[PDB]
RNA sequence: GAUGGGGAAGCUCCGUUUCAAAGGCCUGAUUUUAUGCAGGCCACCAUCGAAAGGGAAUCCGGUUAAGAUUCCGGAACCUGG
RNA sequence: GUUCUUUGUAAAGUGCCUUCGAAGAGUCGAGUUGUUUGGGAAUGCAGCUCUAAGUGGGUGGUAAAUUCCAUCUAAAGCUAA
RNA sequence: UUGACCUCAAAUCAGGUAGGAGUACCCGCUGAACUUAAGCAUAUCAAUAAGCGGAGGAAAAGAAACCAACCGGGAUUGCCUUAGUAACGGCGAGUGAAGCGGCAAAAGCUCAAAUUUGAAAUCUGGUACCUUCGGUGCCCGAGUUGUAAUUUGGAGAGGG
């Protein structure tokens, strides 16, 4: 059974953090439990619940601190994207696409011809 | 510190040692009170800076919106010359009335033809203190030369 | 070592050879890899015949003299007496080759009618509008083969 | 122009401005929150015969205890969870990784009193 | 020794914990081909050489 | 244009004028570090020349080398070979100064690419070199497609791989019939022309 | 055994206070106040290296299947504040 | 293919006459030494010494002097298959 | 006294970047000996193995200071061939390319050296806004010891 996600994050973060410590004492008193049963498999969805419970409120803390950066240069690393160490240093398409304007003057006078060659 | 120790025996070593004619060709350089005048006078005739120079604009496309003058409405500029090889292209071709060489040009090899050019292409040129004086006279930090081609009556 | 009556051989195998073995078992993949780029290549450019028109061109040596094959591209006096610039002939799908020269009226001359042959035979398109489309060929050698005088 | 006096032979490097940091970002951007809390650094308590012996005798409880933990997390935590004044701590780490924490509790608190509120006896 | 590192009684917990037989519950599930523990090391018969 | 009158006034080193501008820089350039940056290009003409522009990302560092052979690093000249191979004292490095030069400066400055180098000074204990760096991580290099080639990764360290001109200097990279030995590298004609090719219909 | 440096194509080598602009210390002053500016003092110049060298301070009685100068009872001492 | 912006009093190409036409230096080259190459009075590379010119320079597989001829344009740089 | 310039520093200054791994293939440096010569020292193995530095999906090379000597060809690379040839070699053992020809693939180019001189026309950064692989405005700065436009020898420039 255990908590669910998307009920989850219609809360607020007092509300997570409450539900959080509750969740912290069950487990706390299912740990004492387990040592005088055989078997106690009851725990593990109070674990999983918790790792629910702190998995919404860090995507919740998460969000609000990209929309804080959001439309701005320099947002912190962890938030901009990962892809590769070397795609990051590559050049962006902008740097990439940029010509010289000879250049750009020698493609607008003479493009490549689209021609076919029958009659 | 070691970069004061450098400063200052290279500076005694210049001397230590027999410099041949080309340099201290330089080192007699233009006395203080005709430099002081020679500064008066080309300070007249300065760069325009970049706002004035936007103004200028602003008139001159309101200019030739209404009127339609080839861009001829501002009047013929007079204005110190000043760039290394903008000057002596000029002297090559004898636009140039006066000539400025700074003292203290750090290759000194960019300046040392130009009084030896200036003599025989026959314009009249000084050897002044501070290449930073004639910065701050065509408003940059550092010119290194300075020429007037072409003077008011 | 030397041995009955044989003749002297010669075979230079006293290195690491065997570290350097090249068995050409991809031969037939290779020409269907080949076909498919020649294809995709087509298809890419969809009117266009897959290949530069080549001038008509006089082979070097004395052994070789006898014989007229293709080569690089065109000369500028070439492309310039068929009355087209260099740069628009690079555009239309004319090689030109800028480093060789014209010593002779008969090369100049076949060069020039090969241009005017091209010049005829092909329809170039308009850059904006309609693009009439016309079934491209595949081959403007085999369209304008060379002929042996 | 007259030179600076200077009594000292030796010439030090001259003392800077050094501004602090203004980031135009976060290094992080969303902090951590505790580590080591009041919840992890105490597992469950030993309830072997050994220990259970120490509870009415000693006045003494045991618990198994996170290896991160010392002696003050261990104190303001047993204070913190089970609202008890600690008289002393003592640690140890057993042969098989674990931390054994012996807590030993004022006299005006009673370990068995606490145990069985606990949920162990 | 007595004075001994805590690096060194990291690993002799590691392998205190290691050493245990075969749990028998492990035999018993299907296409099992486990049938002891190979990697059983005792005090006498080898040393852990750390 | 002052630029043709520097480069020909440089032909000029015996002139007196020459060598007691070498004389003076050669004792500034021995009081400095061994790898130390110059704040301008000496020869200005000569880093345009050879590529530099006056623009924020690019720099110019000053490096001397030891002259002379390369020592074969054996412990007591004791070869343990052939003959042949017992020389140690007459052995010339393959590689040129202004090339270990260059590589030295590479290695300070690992995040700039060199461009190339020019000789400004020697005596008999070091050889002087400018060396040209471009900073590939500049927004003034990364925009100006000119020279945006350099921040494209098969440039990195191109003097470690011998991808300036001494180095293709060094190389052999020319085109003639006295370079076909090293014409498209050396060890890449060698393997050539060492492998054994076998068809599947066997010629 | 780093650094400053100097060798070495280089992996790296030399050197340990050296051809270095090598730092921190207390009083405070100010009480937009934070700790800059008032000051003044000092020039060693990284760090690692002993469970037998140097070194702040704990003893007795009792207690366990297995721990104790470590737990319990009593009685002390040192360091920092 | 369909649609919006008119880029742009901008840019590019082509014919004839005239005056010009800037082109990379401790480099090219030479001696010597070592290594390398099929390269042979010396194929390339590198050390030291000497060190250019501008109708110039390089190459033209036998060294050198003299007279020609042919063919390219070094000592700066990018680029798919 | 004050304000510049040049050069050299310091900051847990604003923003970035390098190291290490992998290493079949690639670009260089360094570099043997076993072996063969029926001994062995030049030679050979081999411009190889080991060692070191540096990349990418390919790398490198590449648009002639080329090949040629012909009625001349025309960037580079690769295959077939030239060819076990010309040549090197105690001329012994052994080593040993290149031009042409056919084919695969084909693609060209740009800086420096010129006065914009009737207007540094160029660019990084910061800030504000926006449609954000960036744009606009403003402000410092870089830069005349030269950043833009114009030209790259096949040309091309200035005038008419
Ligand atoms: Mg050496």
């Amino acid at each position: 059974a255990g908590v669910k996600a998307y009920e989850l994050r219609t809360k607020s973060k007092e509300q997570l953090a409450s539900q959080l410590v509750d969740l912290k004492k069950e487990l706390a008193e299912l740990k004492v439990q387990k040592l005088s049963r055989p078997s106690l498999p009851k725990i593990k969805t109070v674990r999983k619940s918790i790792a629910c419970v702190l998995t919404v409120i860090n995507e919740q803390q998460r969000e609000a601190v990209r929309q804080l950066y959001k439309g701005k240069k320099y947002q912190p690393k962890d938030l901009r994207a990962k892809k590769t160490r070397a795609l990051r240093r590559a050049l962006t398409k902008f740097e990439a696409s940029q010509v010289t304007e000879k250049q750009r003057k020698k493609q607008i006078a003479f493009p490549q011809r689209k021609y076919a060659i029958k009659a | 510190p070691e970069y004061v120790r450098v400063q200052r025996q290279k500076k005694i070593l210049s001397i230590r040692l027999k410099v041949p004619p080309t340099i201290a060709q330089f080192q007699y350089t233009l006395d203080r009170n005709t430099a002081a005048e020679t500064f008066k006078l080309f300070n007249k005739y300065r760069p325009e800076t970049a706002a004035e120079k936007k103004e200028r604009l602003t008139k001159e496309a309101a200019a030739v919106a209404e009127g339609k003058s080839k861009q001829d409405a501002s009047p013929k500029p007079y204005a110190v010359k000043y760039g290394l090889n903008h000057v002596v292209a000029l002297i090559e071709n004898k636009k140039a009335k006066l000539v400025l060489i700074a003292n203290d040009v750090d290759p000194i090899e960019l300046v040392v033809f130009l009084p030896a050019l200036c003599k025989k292409m026959g314009v009249p040129y000084a050897i002044v203190k501070g290449k930073a004086r004639l910065g701050t006279l065509v408003n940059q930090k550092t010119s290194a030369v300075a020429a007037l081609t072409e003077v008011r009556a | 070592a030397i041995s009955k009556n044989l003749p002297i051989l010669k075979n230079h195998f006293r290195k690491h050879w065997q570290e350097r073995v090249k068995v050409h078992f991809d031969q037939a993949g290779k020409k269907v890899s080949r076909r498919n780029a020649r294809a995709t290549r087509a298809a890419k450019i969809a009117p266009r015949p897959l290949d530069l028109l080549r001038p008509v061109v006089r082979a070097p040596t004395v052994k070789y003299n006898r014989k007229v094959r293709a080569g690089r591209g065109f000369t500028l006096a070439e492309v310039k007496a068929a009355g087209l610039t260099a740069a628009y002939a690079r555009t239309i799908g004319i090689a030109v080759d800028h480093r060789r020269q014209n010593r002779n009226q008969e090369i100049f001359d076949a060069n020039v009618q090969r241009l005017k042959e091209y010049q005829s035979k092909i329809i170039v398109f308009p850059r904006n509008g309609k693009a009439p489309e016309a079934e491209q060929v595949l081959s403007a050698a085999a369209t304008f083969p060379i002929a042996q005088p | 122009k007259a030179l600076k006096v200077r009594t000292s032979a030796t010439f030090r490097l001259p003392k800077t401005l050094k501004l602090a940091r203004a980031p135009k970002y976060a290094s992080k951007a969303v902090p951590h929150y505790n580590r080591l809390d009041s919840y992890k650094v105490i597992e469950q308590p030993i309830t072997s015969e050994t220990a259970m012996k120490k509870v009415e005798d000693g006045n003494i409880l045991v618990f198994q205890v996170s290896m991160k933990a010392n002696k003050y997390q261990i104190k303001k935590a047993v204070k913190e969870l089970y609202e008890v004044d600690v008289l002393k701590v003592n640690t140890l780490v057993r042969p098989n990784g674990t931390k054994k924490a012996y807590v030993r509790l004022t006299a005006d608190y009673d370990a068995l009193d606490i145990a069985n509120r606990i949920g162990y006896i | 020794a007595a004075q001994k590192s805590f690096r060194i009684k990291q690993k002799m917990a590691k392998a205190k914990k290691q050493n245990r037989p075969l749990p028998q519950w492990i035999r018993l599930r299907t296409n099992n081909t486990i049938r002891y523990n190979a990697k059983r090391r005792n005090w006498r018969r080898t040393k852990m050489n750390i | 244009g002052a630029y043709k009158y520097l480069e020909e006034l440089q032909r000029k080193k015996q002139s007196d004028v020459l060598r007691f501008l070498q004389r003076v820089r050669v004792w500034e350039y021995r009081q400095k570090n061994v790898i130390h940056r110059a704040a301008r290009p000496t020869r200005p003409d000569k880093a345009r020349r050879l590529g530099y522009k006056a623009k924020q990302g690019f720099v110019i560092y000053r490096v001397r080398v030891r002259r002379g052979n390369r020592k074969r690093p054996v412990p007591k000249g004791a070869t343990y070979g052939k003959p042949t191979n017992q020389g140690v004292n007459e052995l010339k490095y393959q590689r040129s100064l202004r090339a270990t030069a260059e590589e030295r400066v590479g290695r300070r400055a690992a995040n700039l690419r060199v461009l190339n180098s020019y000789w400004v000074n020697q005596d008999s204990t070091y050889k002087y070199f400018e060396v040209i760096l471009v900073d590939p991580q500049h927004k003034a290099i990364r925009r100006d497609a000119r020279y945006n080639w350099i921040c494209d990764p098969v440039h990195k360290h191109r003097e470690a791989r011998g991808l300036t001109a001494t180095g293709k200097k060094s190389r052999g990279i020319n085109k003639g019939h006295k370079f076909n030995n090293t014409k498209a590298g050396r060890r890449k004609t060698w393997k050539r022309q060492n492998t054994l090719s076998l068809w599947r219909y066997r010629k």
